[PDB]
C-alpha cells in the first residue's frame, strides 16, 4: 500500500478491452477545459462515476478491484466541432441492483456532472443487458393488451384536454367533457398541474367525470375512457385515490412520472399490474433537462428508462407542433420505444443495438398546437399505432365541442382511408382534406376557419 | 345516432372501396374473418364466428362471395369483417359491411 | 365568444400591478429568438404558466379569468449582456394545492422551458408567501432539538466516506467503520449508490454497522452514529429498511431526494418526523440540473424546496473542494438555508426577501475532497453550525484509520479554540496547524504529507 | 305525479311570466342556456346543450325565439332553460319551459 | 381558558375573533360548501325546505318511516331526527336507519325528486 | 481513554485560556453555568445544577471564584462549565474543567 494521489489515465485507459454480452455500455459527449487532453478527461468520466476517488487509500487493497472497476474503452472526435469528443464506458454488471431504476441512475449519473476538468457533458444512449432487462417488470399491459381491451383498431386513437387549464368548477369540468365524448372522440384528459384546488377538490371531479363517462358510453355504443389525474404529495394519498379511482370502473388513470419520482412511479406501474387499469404518463419538466445539445440529458434515455419502470402511454412530441422535436430525433426514438430489435443506426440518434427479449412496447403519444390541417403529415410520420390529441383543435371550433370533435373524428378517417387506398399523404393531404369536407360541415368550417395558422421555428437542437 | 366503431360516420361503402379493403388486407399478410352477430353492445368482446379463416385467399371476389352468402342465410344480423396477423399475433383492420 | 389566435402582450403585461403579501413571486433569466420583442416574450412565460393557450376557447368565458391569470410585471436587462432580460412573474394563491411541493414545481416549469421564442431560460428564485409556508410540515427535526439530542456543542460536527464505493462485505465494512469511529469522529456514511448488491445485501450491512457502532459508543463515550441508505425502488421496500433500521436504535438514516422523487421524500420526512429518527438529504443528480449559466435552475430554489419538503442535513459544496461552487453564491443560499429572516440583496444571489415564520433551521454540509489544510478557511465561511466530511482526509493517512481521525479532529478543535481565543484564521491559518501539529504527531504527518494538493480552477457559473 | 323541479306545482307559466324571468335572468347578469332531454330520470345530472349561452342577449324576444326554435326541431322532448353566473361558477335558476 | 374567573373583573363577554390569512390557510374547510351541495343535490332557484318530526320521543320504528314517508311524498325536501333522539330502549339506531332509508328509497321512486333524511 | 466532548484531546487548559474561553463566552450576551455530576455515562442528559445563572456578570475572575468553591465544596466529582443564550434559545459551549 502507497498511499497518494494517482493520474486516472495509467488505469482506466484499456483500448484492447472488447464488450461483452453482459455488461452494460454509456456514451458521452463532453468538452473540456484548454489544456485539458482528451484521454485524462475520459479517464476521469469513467473513474469518477464507479470506484475512483483523488487519493489511494488502504481498503482499496481489500477487494479485487479489476473486477468491478469502470473502464473508458474509446475516444474519437466529432466531425464539424472542436474540442468536443464522444467517450465511450462500460462497466459489469455487479455494479448495479436488480429491478431498480433509481440506483442506475444515481451510479451513472450522480456526480460525474459537476467536475472541474469538464466544461460541458451531456449523455447520449445507454445500453441494457438483456440479463439485466429481464428483472424489471415491464409495462403494465403494453400495447396488444390495451388495443384487445379497448377494442379499437385500425384507426389511431384520439384525445382532447380540457381547457383553460384551470378555473373550471365540477360540474361544469364534467359538462365540457361529455359535450367534448359525444362528438366522437375516445379520450379527455385532466391537465397536468390538476390535483386538488381550494376552488375543486378531487372526489367530485372524480363523481363528475365517472357519471359523464357512463352517460356517454350508454348513448353512443362506445367504449370511452378518461385519464383521471393522481400526482399526490404522498405515497398513501396517491395509493386512496388510485383505490378511489378503481372502485368506479374507471378504465385507465395518469401520472407525472418525472416530478413525481421514480420510486413512486414503479409502485404505481406495480399497483396497476396487479389491479389491471392501463397507466397513462406524462412527460413533464422533460424541458428543463433535454432542451440544451451540449448539457443535460437526451430524451431516448429517460425513455428507455421509463419503458424499463412501467407505462402505457408516453407523450412524445409533435414535431410540426408547439413543443421542440425534430423529425430524424422523434422517429428514431419513436422506433427505439416501440420495436423489439434495433439495429444500430447513426443517422436516426441510436448508438448501440437493443433488445428488448419480449417486453411489451409503450405507445407514444403527440399533443400540442395542432389542428385539422396538420393530420395527413402526422399520420405518415407515426404510423397507426399512436395516439393523438388536440389541445384547441375541438374546443375552438366556433359552434362549441361536439361539432370539433365530429371534425377531427371526420378528418381523421379521411387519411386513414386515404393511406388505407394506397394514395399518397404528403403529395395529396391538401385534395383529401378538401374532399372530405364537401359532404360534412363541420369540417370544412374547421378547414377554412383553421388553414391560416403555422408555426414554422428554428430547431435549437441540431 | 348509435355508432358502430370505425368507419361509422361516412357514407355507406361502395364495393369497389371494399374490394380496395381487401386487397389491402392481403397485401401486408392478414388474412380475413368473417363474424355475424345480433346485439351491438359495448361490453361483449366475442362474436360468433362464419367457418374458419381464409388463409389461401387468391382473390377479393372470393370474400365479396363470402359475405354475399353471409348475408343470403343470416341477413337478419349484423355481419363484420376482421383482418389477422400471424407475426404480431393482433387483429388489426375492423369495420361493419352488412348494416341491418 | 370570438375563436381565434390572440397575441399575448396585450393580456399579460401590466406594469401597474403590485405584489401582495399573498401572491406567489418568481424571476426568470431569459434570451429569445432575434426579431421577437422582449414584452411579448415575457407575457409568453407569464401566460403558458398559468392559464394561456394558442387560441381562445369558449369555456374561457365562463370563469373569472382575471381572478387567476398569471401576470408579468417586470422586464429589465442585465448590465454587460445582450438579448438577455429578467422577467418577474406573479401568481394568485388560489393556484397551489396545499402541503405540496410536486404541484408547484409541475406548475411553475412545467411546460415553458420547451417554448419556440426562448432562445434559453433559467429560473433564479422563489418567494414563498407565509400564508403557504404555514401548510407544509417543515424539518422533521432542525438545528436546535438535532444538536440537543445528540449533545454536542461548540464544534463543527465530522465526517467520513467510506472507501473505495464497492468491493467491501459486511464485515469488513462493519471493520473500517469501527475502526474510523475510534479514532475520534462523529459521523460516517454509506455511500450514495450502495442500496443492494450481488456482493453485499442490506440486512447484513445494517446489522454489522450497528454492531460496530454499539461496540465504539460504549468503548469511548460519545454518541456515536451513522447514515444507513434508504434509497429503494418502492415506497413499501423504503418502509421497510426505515422500520428495521428504528428497530435497532439507529439514531440517523439518509435519503436521495432528486433522484427518487419528491414524493418519497415527503412521506419519508413525515414518517421519521413521527418515528424520530434524523433524516439526512443527499444531493445526488443537482450538477445536471445547475451547472450551465443560462439553462437550468440554480440551486438555491432546489434548497428552498427541500426545506420545505423536510430534511436535516443539506449537502452544500465546498468552496474550495473537487466540486463547483463559487463563493458569493454559496454564502448567498447558505444564509439562505439557516436564517429566518433574509432581506434581500442583489449581491449575494438572492432576490426576495422571505421569511420562514420560525420554521426550524437545516444544517449545511461540506464534503469532497478536502483535507488538514482546508480546515481553518473552511470554518471561517461556514461558522459553528456545520458538519465537514473528509472523504480521503482520514483513510489517508498512512497510518490507517483511527489515526487519520485523531489528526483530523485535532485540527478542528484547534482551528475552533484559535477563533475562540480571537486570532485571525485567514492570515495566520498555517501557524496555528504548525503549533497544533508540534506535539500530536498523527497531525504532523498528514500535515506534512498534504500540503502539496491545491485544486485551483476557473469557475464556470459566474 | 311525476315532478320536474323547480317551478313545478303551478298552472302552467304564461308567456309573460316567462318573459318576466328572463328579464330578472339578464338583469344581474346571468346568462341563459338551453338544454333538451329525452328522460327525466333523478340521478342524471348532465343534458344535452342547444348551442352556445348566448352572451349578447339584448332582448326577452331573443330567448323566446330559441325556445321557439328548440320546441319546433325537438318538440317530442322535455325542454327547459337554465341560467349562468361568471363570477360565483354556479347555476342559479332552472326550471322547466315545454312538457311532452 | 381562565381570564373569566378573574377578581379584578366584574363581568367578562367577547365579541369577535379576527383570523389572520396565515392561521385559516392551516384548516381543513367544511367539508363541501355552498356550491358543491348546490350542485351534488340538484335545487336552484329557491330555498331549501324541511321539518321536524314531532312529538319529540315516543314513535317506534315503523311508525317514525311513515311520517318521514308521509311528509316527505307532500313535496318537501329534507326531514330530519330530533336533537336528543339517539338510541333509547323504545327504539334503537338501526332500525330507524333501515326505516328510514327504506322510506326515502320509495318517495324518491314515486316522486322523481331526490330527496333526504338528516 | 474515557474522553469527554470537545476540548478533551488538548492537553489540560491552562488558567488564562480558561478566563479567555469565559470572556469570549461573555462577549455576545451568553450566560455562564456551572455543573457538577459523579458519573459520564454518554446517554444521560441532565447534570446537576449550582445556584443559579451569573446574569450580573461583570468579570472573569468571578466566574473563577465560583468555579474554585465550587471544586473547593464538591471536588470528588466532575464539573463543567456551559453557557446559555437567550435568543436563539440554546446553549453553545460545553467543555469539562474539573477532572477527578
Amino acid at each position: 500500500y502507497k498511499a497518494g494521489v494517482k493520474d486516472y489515465k495509467l488505469t482506466y485507459y484499456t483500448p484492447d478491452y472488447t464488450p461483452k454480452d453482459t455488461d452494460l455500455l454509456a456514451a458521452f459527449r463532453f468538452s473540456p477545459q484548454p489544456g485539458v487532453p482528451a484521454d485524462e478527461a475520459g479517464a476521469a468520466i469513467a473513474a469518477e462515476s464507479s470506484t475512483g476517488t483523488w487519493t489511494t487509500v488502504w481498503t482499496d487493497l481489500l477487494t479485487d478491484m479489476d473486477r468491478y472497476k469502470g473502464k473508458c474503452y474509446h475516444i474519437e472526435p466529432v466531425q464539424g466541432e472542436e474540442n468536443s469528443y464522444f467517450a465511450f464506458i462500460a462497466y459489469p454488471l455487479d455494479l448495479f441492483e436488480e429491478g431498480s431504476v433509481t440506483n442506475i441512475l444515481t451510479s451513472i449519473v450522480g456526480n460525474v456532472f459537476g467536475f472541474k476538468a469538464i466544461r460541458s457533458l451531456r449523455l447520449e444512449d445507454i445500453r441494457f443487458p438483456v440479463a439485466l432487462v429481464k428483472t424489471f417488470q415491464g409495462p403494465p399491459h403494453g400495447i396488444q393488451v390495451e388495443r384487445d381491451l379497448l377494442n379499437k383498431y385500425g384507426r389511431p386513437m384520439l384525445g382532447c384536454t380540457i381547457k383553460p387549464k384551470l378555473g373550471l368548477s365540477a360540474k361544469n369540468y364534467g359538462r365540457a367533457v361529455y359535450e367534448c365524448l359525444r362528438g366522437g372522440l375516445d379520450f379527455t384528459k385532466d391537465d397536468e398541474n390538476i390535483n386538488s384546488q381550494p376552488f375543486q377538490r378531487w372526489r367530485d371531479r372524480f363523481l363528475f367525470v365517472a357519471d359523464a363517462i357512463h352517460k356517454s358510453q350508454a348513448e353512443t355504443g362506445e367504449i370511452k375512457g378518461h385519464y383521471l389525474n393522481v400526482t399526490a404529495p404522498t405515497c398513501e394519498e396517491m395509493m386512496k385515490r388510485a383505490e378511489f379511482a378503481k372502485e368506479l370502473g374507471m378504465p385507465i388513470i395518469m401520472h407525472d412520472f418525472l416530478t413525481a419520482g421514480f420510486t413512486a412511479n414503479t409502485t404505481l406501474a406495480k399497483w396497476c399490474r396487479d389491479n389491471g387499469v392501463l397507466l397513462h404518463i406524462h412527460r413533464a419538466m422533460h424541458a428543463v433537462i433535454d432542451r440544451q445539445r451540449n448539457h443535460g440529458i437526451h430524451f431516448r434515455v429517460l425513455a428507455k428508462c421509463l419503458r424499463l419502470s412501467g407505462g402505457d402511454h408516453l407523450h412524445s412530441g409533435t414535431v410540426v407542433g408547439k413543443l421542440e422535436g425534430d423529425k430524424a430525433s422523434t422517429l428514431g426514438f419513436v422506433d427505439l420505444m416501440r420495436e423489439d430489435h434495433i439495429e444500430a443506426d447513426r443517422s436516426r440518434g441510436v448508438f448501440f443495438t437493443q433488445d428488448w427479449a419480449s417486453m411489451p412496447g409503450v405507445l407514444p403519444v403527440a399533443s400540442g398546437g395542432i389542428h385539422v390541417w396538420h393530420m395527413p403529415a402526422l399520420v405518415e410520420i407515426f404510423g397507426d399505432d399512436s395516439v393523438l390529441q388536440f389541445g384547441g383543435g375541438t374546443l375552438g371550433h366556433p359552434w362549441g365541442n361536439a361539432p370539433g370533435a365530429t371534425a377531427n373524428r371526420v378528418a381523421l378517417e379521411a387519411c386513414v382511408q386515404a393511406r388505407n387506398e394506397g394514395r399518397d399523404l404528403y403529395r395529396e393531404g391538401g385534395d383529401i382534406l378538401r374532399e372530405a369536407g364537401k359532404w360534412s360541415p363541420e369540417l370544412a368550417a374547421a378547414l377554412d376557419l383553421w388553414k391560416e395558422i403555422k408555426f414554422e421555428f428554428e430547431t435549437m437542437d441540431k | 345516432e348509435r355508432r358502430f366503431e370505425t368507419f361509422s360516420y361516412l357514407p355507406p361503402l361502395s364495393d369497389r372501396q371494399i374490394a380496395a379493403q381487401i386487397e389491402y388486407m392481403i397485401e401486408q399478410g392478414f388474412h380475413p374473418l368473417i363474424e355475424f352477430n345480433e346485439h351491438s353492445n359495448p361490453e361483449e368482446f366475442y362474436w360468433t364466428m362464419w367457418k374458419l379463416p381464409l388463409f389461401d385467399c387468391k382473390s377479393p371476389q372470393q370474400v365479396l362471395d363470402e359475405v354475399r352468402e353471409c348475408r343470403s342465410e343470416y341477413g337478419d344480423c349484423y355481419i363484420r369483417v376482421a383482418g389477422f396477423d400471424n407475426i404480431k399475433q393482433c387483429q388489426t383492420v375492423s369495420f361493419i359491411v352488412h348494416r341491418p
